[PDB]
């Protein structure tokens, strides 16, 4: 697709970076035709209730990339204090604190590490934020439900 | 496709290997300060001092990021691509295949940035030489670099030196102002020893002319002027120590503690180590003297300079800073081949000046 | 093929079908993004009988961003730097995607006749163009003769 624009030229660079040196637990790739839409899977890291989960999410870029951040949402069902009800991720790096130096690899690692250590004081899901600090048993029980649900796709 | 060896813009991850005509810039932070603190005048003569975390962006990539990010300041916006360390300027570098029309346009943009944060309309190269002088003094006096920005220290600002030097070389070469400062520098060297005490409290003192000599004197001319400049720097330390306000003649001509001479010796060492970084520069006979031969070397050797800068910082940080005696300084500096009497060289110099 | 290259092909057509008098450019045999053009010195000007050869470097951002127009033959002109690059409004600030190789080459030879010393690039040349017209055309003639070698 020519890849003449500034974006795409960067998205190709993010692709080769994510292809030849992908972080552990995450893996992504653009659509076969439209490079402005990527599909990435984030495996649940160990030591957390998200383990053994195949969480899929889609990333949507514009031609303003990398000056403006991409819209990232979870396709798989997610129960996390920093994840809204429609897959939106309440993360500063993806919104106000977005740096034009961040690439797709740095976005996937920030979301991967967000599953291990959530940020409950700034909640997007009121139900998951209260369970992460109060009843650790119900939190890891509801997360195990979406781990089995991540297999249903 | 491939990775870029030299300097890379952190936004588009591309450098000269894929965009050999796009200007690269260094995020800098400049603030309005006094040129000389020991100036006996009530209101100090004003200049500017700059620092950097040494983060690289294309000048177009910087504008594209701040333009698309409406609602926040341009320099509050550039802080995110500058490792969260605030900045207010973008020092341009002139690549080998970059057109002079593009570099001169970016240097004017950086000069306007200096006019805003420092209030100094028309930032001349003289003000820029003092900017290198004040940056050298931050190294020699162990001053903070991250105090006003939030990050970066000697490691960051040691790589800012060659390109901050470059903007002085560029103005000196296009405006043909080399010979004027050449004759102006030789006037400082030929100053009789009665003026030496008075010059230690002037703005264009021995520190300024040392930075100027770095820009217009070849390495062979430096080694000949090393000791003579060393004498003027040592007398500068004693003058500013025994009379911190002002003085015309040396009253206390007795050798003081090494802590009084340490600032000038590290200043001298930092300049000599930079000459060692540029020891491979062609001397002359190449359509210009030293300010031309050095400017082209800085222009074409971004990566050889980077390693030499880290090597120079290593020598400065590991060998020069821990020096405790003036005899040890001449050992590390290597001046024992031409200064055979270290004990007498000091006390005779402070006695030689009125 | 990219949008910039397909546009560069259109630039080659209008420069081969309707080539303005005094200029002639063409891309390199290997790289389409690197052009080489000749601008014959306008008649009745100090640059007469001169064959000044230039180079035009394009990027994939063409035609949204102007190319790197650079002189190869040595040039003594107020708006021409020492490395060949040109301080021209249409090549820098006032660039429009509606311009092409022909509109640039025509605007360059027009600048040889009508320089702009108000915002100069060669201070020694802009000073001679306004103060000493006799000496200005004396060094320009030396640049005309110099453009005949290789
Ligand atoms: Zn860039």
């Amino acid at each position: 697709g020519s890849m003449s624009t500034p974006a795409r030229r960067r998205l190709m660079r993010d692709f080769k970076r994510l292809q030849e040196d992908p972080p552990a637990g995450v893996s992504g790739a653009p659509s076969e035709n439209n490079i402005m839409v990527w599909n990435a899977v984030i495996f649940g890291p160990e030591g957390t209730p998200f383990e053994d989960g195949t969480f899929k999410l889609t990333i949507e870029f514009t031609e303003e990339y990398p000056n403006k951040p991409p819209t990232v949402r979870f396709v798989s069902k997610m129960f996390h204090p920093n994840v809204y009800a429609d897959g939106s991720i309440k993360l500063d790096i993806l919104q106000n604190r977005w740096s034009p130096t961040y690439d797709v690899s740095s976005i996937l690692t920030s979301i991967q590490s967000l599953l291990d250590e959530p940020n409950p004081n700034s909640p997007a899901n009121s139900q998951a934020a209260q369970l992460y600090q109060e009843n650790k048993r119900e939190y890891e029980k509801r997360v195990s439900a979406i781990v089995e649900q991540s297999w249903r796709d | 496709l491939i990775e870029e060896p030299g300097l890379t813009c952190c936004i588009c991850r591309e450098g000269y290997k894929f965009q050999p005509t796009k200007v690269l810039g260094i995020y800098t932070f400049t603030k309005r300060v006094a040129l000389e603190e020991l100036e006996n005048k009530p209101r100090k003569q004003q200049g500017y001092s700059t620092v950097s975390h040494f983060n690289i962006v294309h000048y177009d990539c910087h504008l594209a990021a701040v333009r698309l990010a409406r609602g926040r300041e341009e320099w509050e916006s550039a802080a995110l691509q500058n490792a969260n360390t605030k900045c207010n300027g973008l020092l341009p570098v002139w690549g080998p295949h970059v057109p002079e029309s593009a570099f001169a346009t970016c240097l004017a943009r950086h000069n306007t940035y200096l006019q805003e944060c420092t209030g100094q309309r028309e930032p001349t190269y003289q003000l820029n030489i003092h900017d290198i002088k004040l940056l050298f003094l931050r190294f020699a006096m162990e001053q903070s670099f991250s105090a006003d920005t939030g990050g970066g220290g000697r490691e960051s600002n040691i790589h800012l030196i060659p390109y901050i030097i470059h903007t002085v070389l560029y103005v000196l070469n296009t405006t043909r102002a080399t010979s004027r400062e050449e004759k102006n520098l030789q006037g400082f060297l030929e100053q009789p020893k009665e003026k030496w005490v008075e010059s230690a409290f002037e703005v264009d003192g021995p520190y300024y002319f040392t930075v100027l000599a770095l820009h217009i004197l070849p390495p062979e001319q430096w080694r000949a002027t090393r000791v003579e400049i060393l004498r003027r720097l040592l007398v500068t330390s004693q003058a500013r120590a025994v009379a911190p306000g002002g003085a015309t003649r040396l009253t206390d001509k007795a050798v003081k503690d090494y802590s009084a001479y340490r600032s000038s010796l590290l200043f001298w060492a930092l300049v000599d180590l930079i000459y060692n970084m540029f020891k491979k520069v062609p001397t002359s006979n190449t359509e210009g003297g030293w300010s031309c031969s050095l400017a082209e070397y800085i222009r074409h050797n971004d990566m050889p300079i980077y390693e030499a800068a880290d090597k120079a910082l290593k020598t400065f940080q590991e060998e020069f800073m821990p020096v405790e005696t003036f005899s040890e300084f001449l050992d590390v500096a290597g001046l024992l081949s031409e200064i055979t009497d270290p004990e007498s060289f000091l006390k005779d110099l402070l006695n030689s000046v009125p």
